[PDB]
């Protein structure tokens, strides 16, 4: 076969009438994963940091 | 060159995590190792924050853990993460090991990689036992008693080792204070052994599911397997979260919510689930010395597999008899654990003794015989003279 | 989708916007969940029991 | 092992706190405290529960303060060094009936009534077990069973022979909220109260779990999508071989 | 296990028409269940190569077979990662599933065995 | 620098594979490909394949061990019931 | 090749410890680094064995250390090794740093090496403070109080940091339990930083007393410097032994044999000797915020030396003015420490403020001016036009 004759990718290629379809989907997904991760990391860090604050049993009102 | 390459610290990161050439075809079974590193981090971080609130004195240890549960903000989350994480650490380790078994990862040139792995496994088992003792519930006290007594089986100087390990006449304050100190230490030795594990991994690279060379088609770690790792990291966290928040005590033992009592061993005593197969193996031998020898040998026999696997191809993917007997091994191992959870009673004692035999026979007999037969079958099926 | 190309316009979302959105999410999400949770458990809460005691 | 030695399997009652979205019923907790105070506390300590934890759970700040002050605790010695006592405060732990173990065994035919702070977590079966035990004393033991003197029969206890007699009887308690104090109602209530004693973080823990599981679920589904995208070039890659001359 | 030893046992079976008619059908069915032909591989492509015998052997392989092994291996990895098998018309046929590397391996094992023999020869006077 | 043991993997540009000639590969940007609503219709009758080959290797050892477990358990139950206390005396010590 | 080269683990050992090419002319001042590794090992080993007997509860901590002193076999040896070893660790660190200062070891291409060193120094100071608090004597309590309060000087959120560090209203049980947990951790982070220190050392090798290239005449680490290291290892042990057995409390403070008392600060309170120069610097500034800023800056200003050393030759060996002012710096540093040990009284307050100025002026003013002058002097002394 001739290397200039590119194999068929038609089953995979998005029939491009909308150019930035996959880009907008990918960047939304990547953006949303970034959002929920940062909120998750923030909550995880606060959980640990707050375990070092005064314990419920040592807050005595003398 | 790029800074990630030229800098002394970053180049380590680059060669292990970014540009590291991976075989294109490794499947999700190769995600377990990163999950083990993650587990190691979860155990260390949650343990240090708990240590801040923990007292190792035998009078105070159980109450100091109740104090973490009740008074420390998010304390129950730390404790339940640690306890359930230890279990998840073993689930994933068994899968990592089973993966290695199936795909011939223990084979040359990765024998050193495998041997260091077996050391990590022993260290991880010892670390979890030390931690379990620190709670000082009923299972803690008698676990400490039974396991330190393993060494009394040693000829002549055995009871001397035990009293030295105890720091006195029985499992007491000296014992629990030194077991906490040791529980803190060994995770860091495991960390150093993991680095040695990754060093041996790096010089030959990962294997792959076909069992053949990966040299003809590599893709970089970065992007492809970084984000593929992320998929199983989140699935792992999801499931660990379901236990920690919704079912935090399902993988433990109710007797360890009872303070340890030196005068009473509960009838309901059962080892931690991840120790059950090994427990069963020991219990199957009606002799003290030989019971503890056979149990230790059940771990060391993992070292024998590079020599008893006689096959000429790496891994079980294209091997009909080896696949079948591999799953005999796995389900035999589950049975050993179900026997461990049972009473020393009629059908169970014999089943455990036969399952014990099957366990050892796999490495020493089945694999060498079957892999030889498969060698010959592959040959006479294609050669015409 | 063209909802993306109005806000971020073929570019990826940047860390600053991600971090900012996360702070917003944290508060909104917490209130939404606490609300559903306390409602689902109406009758059983201490809030609800205190409404039937006075001394 | 024989069924008697194992003990009868406790059945699954429909506790209102069972289920991932369910809080405790705090009215049942309130009632359960009364049953503990008026029946159980005569033999059972509750050492790990501090008065302050009741506030906002089952009682008001004022109610708990009155309850704590009904008890005397050791105070710091006076200016001259002689010992002295003190009414209880919210920082104090709920006091037990006996001064030491030996005094507790003396009052119970040599048996030791366990502390109940953790009892729901320290037994297989949890709430189902505790409830079933309390409501499961038969008027007479099954035929042939020879009970030791001072022992009682209960099928749910391992071995059948338990050193606690039945103590719940109909209307031995006057519920402050009007509820008919039947034995199964009182059992249901203390048991709910004792689950809270053992698991005070229950309601909050499940609320946090709901958030954690939603975020992690989403992150899981999201990462799958992102992985597939990042792999699409490799997965649909195609090779051709033209053998070299 | 050496290929010299697999060849010894295998040839003994292949000649004696008692065993030959008994085993080869079993072996043929084992090879089909193995499945490597559905990935486009020949058995000899499957031999673990990280040892001196196999490196000697692969070094001595003629160019055209070498390029062909390379394609079959790359094509196998790509198909494996897509969780497919090849189109059936692309499978390796039994006529093609030849021991192409075997003669180079056996030759290298014999050379190696002789060196080990000669390095350790005793002498008698 | 400090020397180095010979291995079976190199690095980009010298991986240690054989010389490759004649193989030509093609690929297409993920960006240019159909957003992930494809799989299904084309790929769900496809997969669920790789476990038709495998399920017997798992299921038959599983079956053997589950049967063996259920049997031993039901036997233990019999032994410790009334009906079996005679057999219990026999098989015990 | 030789096995020590070919093996994955041994080759690390070979390239760092055996075949590592050293400049032929390095003198005994280059023995301090191995002595620091030895110190790190002594501290970790003796600390772990003591941890086995130690209780971190604020009620029990002081008595648990008396228990190590009185009841633990060889317990007084462990405690005195640890306490005196901490001091010896600082003596040797100061010498290692002073060596670096004198010979221009901070210069390019060893800037990264120097910066990692400054981090280790900060970590080592924090580690010793955490350990000192664990005794819970009088100096422990007020040391913990004063040093956690350093952070209260932080604008707006400072008192919040302090109450978070304390775990309550004042230095109490939460505080001492978390300080023990942290004291156990940080030595292992120091160990990881030492590895990063040796990594940066390895790519450029050691410098030498001439300040010029070592590339023309190297000799292997093994034999020559292994046995040369041994000479100072034994001398170090001899002297440490004289203190541990004959004078074990000479380097400490008598007030730390008194249990901590939250209501009384002794009039005799003095910081540990190795913290005195820094203490003096803080005390010299009659403002809270600026006192703690200036003290921290006295450590960070070490980072500035690669930029303010304008010289064109590495090191002070052939530099008359630089040698003189180097020793002004050293003896100025000793004075700062002698001021720290003194009362806040007339002559001392002014002397401390002037010595503080001299300390900073050395890095920021003297070295840039003098090294420029020496540059020019070297030139006009040989050029004839
Ligand atoms: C009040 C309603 C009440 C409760 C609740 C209760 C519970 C309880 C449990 C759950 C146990 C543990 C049983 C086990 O081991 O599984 C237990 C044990 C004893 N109790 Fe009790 N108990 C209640 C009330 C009373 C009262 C008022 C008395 C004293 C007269 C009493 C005594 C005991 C004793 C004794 C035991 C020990 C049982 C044994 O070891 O055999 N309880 N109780
Ligand atoms: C590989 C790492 C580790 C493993 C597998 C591990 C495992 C365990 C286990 C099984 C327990 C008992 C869990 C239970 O409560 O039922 C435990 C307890 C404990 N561990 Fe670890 N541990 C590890 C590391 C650490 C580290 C580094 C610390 C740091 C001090 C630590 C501190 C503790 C403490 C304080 C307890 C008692 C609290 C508790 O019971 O959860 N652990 N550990
Ligand atoms: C804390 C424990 C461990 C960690 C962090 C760890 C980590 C890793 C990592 C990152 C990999 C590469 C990815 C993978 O194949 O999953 C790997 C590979 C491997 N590990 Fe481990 N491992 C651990 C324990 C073990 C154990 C217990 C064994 C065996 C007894 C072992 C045997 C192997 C082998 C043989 C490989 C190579 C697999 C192959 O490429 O085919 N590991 N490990
Ligand atoms: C670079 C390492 C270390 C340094 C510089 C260091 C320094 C110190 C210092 C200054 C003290 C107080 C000495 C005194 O009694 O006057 C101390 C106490 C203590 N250290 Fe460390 N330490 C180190 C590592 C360790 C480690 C890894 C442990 C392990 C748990 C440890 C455990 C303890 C204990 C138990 C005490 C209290 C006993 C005593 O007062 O000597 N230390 N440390
Ligand atoms: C626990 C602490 C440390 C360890 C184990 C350590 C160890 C070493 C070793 C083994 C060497 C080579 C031999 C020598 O020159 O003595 C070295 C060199 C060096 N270290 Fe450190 N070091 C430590 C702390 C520091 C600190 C605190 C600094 C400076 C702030 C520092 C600065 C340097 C420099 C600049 C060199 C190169 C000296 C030259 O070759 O001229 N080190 N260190
Ligand atoms: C060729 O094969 C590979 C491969 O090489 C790699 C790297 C990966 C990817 C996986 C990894 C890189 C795993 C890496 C992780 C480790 C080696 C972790 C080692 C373990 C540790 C425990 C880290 C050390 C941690 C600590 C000391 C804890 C820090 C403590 C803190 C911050 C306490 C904070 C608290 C207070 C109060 C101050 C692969 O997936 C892979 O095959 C596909
Ligand atoms: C180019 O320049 C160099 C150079 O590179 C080197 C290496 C040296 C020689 C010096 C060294 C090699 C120093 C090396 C030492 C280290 C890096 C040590 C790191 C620190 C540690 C703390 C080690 C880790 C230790 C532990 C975890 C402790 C082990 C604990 C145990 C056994 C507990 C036992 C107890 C019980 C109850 C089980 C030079 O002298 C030199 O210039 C002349
Ligand atoms: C300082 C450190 C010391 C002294 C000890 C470390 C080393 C020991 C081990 O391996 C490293 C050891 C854990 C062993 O490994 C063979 C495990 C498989 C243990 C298996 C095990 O568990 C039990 C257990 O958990 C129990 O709990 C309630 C009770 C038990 O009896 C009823 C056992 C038991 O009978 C056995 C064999
Ligand atoms: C979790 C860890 C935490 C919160 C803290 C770690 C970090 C802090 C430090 O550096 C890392 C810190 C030690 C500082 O470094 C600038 C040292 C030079 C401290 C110098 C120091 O010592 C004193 C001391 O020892 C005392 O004893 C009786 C008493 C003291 O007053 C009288 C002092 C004092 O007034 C100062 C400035």
């Amino acid at each position: 076969k001739s290397t200039y004759r590119t194999p068929n990718f038609d089953d995979v290629l998005k029939e491009n009438n909308d150019a930035d379809k996959g880009r907008s989907y990918a960047y939304f997904m990547v953006g949303a994963m970034g959002l929920l991760s940062s909120a998750g990391a923030k909550s995880t860090v606060e959980t640990f940091i707050s375990s070092m604050t005064a314990t419920a049993d040592v807050l005595a009102m003398a | 060159m790029a800074f990630r390459k030229s800098n002394v610290y970053l180049s380590l990161v680059n060669s292990y995590i970014i540009d590291s050439p991976q075989p294109s075809s490794i499947n999700y079974w190769w995600n377990m190792g990163s999950l083990l590193g993650l587990c190691l981090v979860i155990q260390i971080v949650t343990g240090i924050f708990m240590a801040m609130h923990y007292s190792s004195n035998i009078e105070l240890a159980f109450s100091s853990v109740e104090h973490i549960m009740r008074d420390v903000h998010n304390g129950y989350i730390l404790r339940y993460l640690h306890a359930n994480g230890a279990s998840f650490f073993f689930m994933v380790m068994f899968m990592h090991m089973a993966k290695g078994l199936y795909y011939g990862s223990y084979r040359s040139p990765r024998v050193t990689l495998w041997n260091v792995g077996v050391i990590i496994f022993t260290l991880t088992i010892a670390t979890a036992f030390l931690g379990y003792c620190c709670v000082y519930g009923q299972m803690s006290h008698w676990g400490a008693t039974v396991i330190t007594n393993l060494f009394s089986a040693i000829p002549f100087v055995g009871n001397d080792i035990v009293s030295w390990l105890w720091g006195g006449f029985s499992v007491s304050n000296p014992t629990i204070q030194r077991f906490f100190a040791l529980h803190y230490l060994v995770p860091f030795i495991i960390a150093a052994m993991v680095i040695m594990h990754l060093m041996a991994l790096h010089i030959h690279g990962s294997s792959n599911p076909l069992g053949i060379t990966g040299n003809l088609d590599r893709i970089p770690m970065h992007s492809y397997f970084i984000f593929k790792d992320l998929v199983t990291v989140f699935l792992f966290m999801l499931i660990l979260a379901l236990f920690v928040f919704y079912s935090p005590n399902t993988l433990g033992h109710p007797d360890n919510y009872i303070p340890g009592n030196p005068l009473v061993t509960p009838a309901s005593i059962v080892p931690e689930w991840y120790l059950l197969p090994f427990y069963a193996i020991l219990r199957s031998i009606p002799d003290k010395l030989l019971g503890v020898i056979t149990m230790f040998a059940a771990i060391l026999v993992l070292l024998v597999l590079p020599f008893t696997d006689r096959s000429v191809v790496r891994g079980n993917t294209f091997k009909v008899l080896s696949k079948f007997f591999f799953f005999i091994f796995v389900f035999n191992f589950v049975l050993l654990g179900q026997i461990g959870a049972c009473h020393v009673e009629v059908p169970y004692v014999l089943m455990g003794q036969i399952a014990t035999f099957i366990y050892f026979a796999y490495f020493l007999i089945i694999v060498p015989v079957i892999s030889t037969i498969e060698n010959v079958l592959f040959y006479i099926g294609r050669v015409n003279k | 989708s063209s909802l993306y190309k109005t806000f971020f316009k073929r570019n990826a979302v940047f860390v600053g916007t991600i971090f900012a959105g996360a702070f917003v999410f944290q508060t909104v999400f917490d209130t939404a969940i606490t609300s559903w949770y306390e409602n689902h458990n109406k009758g059983k809460l201490w809030k609800d029991v205190k409404a039937r005691i006075a001394a | 092992m024989t069924a008697a030695e194992h003990g009868l399997h406790a059945p699954a009652y429909a506790w209102s706190h069972n289920g991932p979205f369910e809080t405790f019923d705090h009215a049942s907790i309130r009632r359960g405290y009364q049953v503990y105070r008026e029946v159980c506390a005569a033999c059972h300590s509750l050492d790990r529960v501090a008065w302050r934890t009741l506030v906002g759970v089952s009682h008001t700040n004022e109610e708990v303060r009155n309850m704590a002050e009904e008890f005397e605790y050791d105070d710091e010695p006076d200016e001259q060094g002689n010992p002295k006592k003190r009414p209880g405060k919210l920082s104090d732990y709920i006091p037990g009936p006996y001064p030491n173990e030996q005094a507790a065994r003396a009052a119970n035919q040599g048996a030791l009534p366990p502390d109940l702070s953790l009892i729901v977590k320290a037994r297989h079966g949890g709430c189902d077990y505790i409830f079933s035990l309390l409501t499961g004393y038969p008027d007479e033991p099954p035929a042939g069973v020879a009970l030791p003197p001072g022992s009682n029969y209960n099928p749910y206890f391992p071995g059948g022979s338990i050193a606690m007699a039945r103590v719940l009887f109909d209307d031995m308690v006057e519920y402050e909220d009007g509820t008919p104090a039947t034995t199964s109602q009182m059992a249901k209530d203390v048991t709910t109260f004792l689950n809270w004693c053992a698991e005070p973080e229950h309601d909050e823990r499940k609320r946090l779990g709901l958030k954690t599981v939603i975020i992690l679920s989403s992150l899981y589904l999201l990462s799958i999508w992102v992985k597939k995208f990042k792999w699409a070039g490799i997965k649909t890659r195609k090779f051709v071989f033209n053998p070299p001359k | 296990q050496s290929f010299t030893s697999i060849a010894r046992i295998g040839d003994y079976i292949l000649k004696s028409p008692v065993l030959s008619k008994l085993c080869v059908p079993v072996a043929n069915q084992f090879i089909n269940l193995a499945g490597y032909k559905k990935l486009g591989l020949k058995f000899d492509d499957l031999i673990a190569e990280e040892n001196p015998i196999m490196q000697t052997a692969l070094r001595r392989l003629p160019e055209d077979e070498s390029y062909a092994r390379a394609y079959r291996i790359i094509r196998a990895h790509q198909t494996e990662l897509t969780h497919h098998l090849l189109p059936r018309n692309e499978w390796i046929k039994a006529q093609e599933d030849v021991p192409y590397l075997l003669p180079y391996i056996l030759e290298a094992e014999a050379a190696a065995k002789e060196k080990d023999e000669l390095d350790n020869i005793e002498v008698s006077k | 620098g400090p020397p180095s043991g010979k291995t079976y993997m190199g690095w980009w540009g010298h991986m240690g594979g054989p010389k490759q000639k004649g193989i030509t590969s093609y690929a297409v940007s993920p960006y240019a490909q159909k957003p992930l609503q494809g799989i299904f219709h084309n790929a769900v009758f496809n997969s669920f394949r790789r476990f038709k080959s495998q399920f017997l290797y798992v299921l038959i050892p599983a079956g053997i061990y589950w049967y063996w477990w259920k049997n031993g358990n039901e036997y233990n139950e019999f032994l410790y019931s009334k009906a079996g206390r005679e057999e219990l005396e026999r098989v015990n010590v």
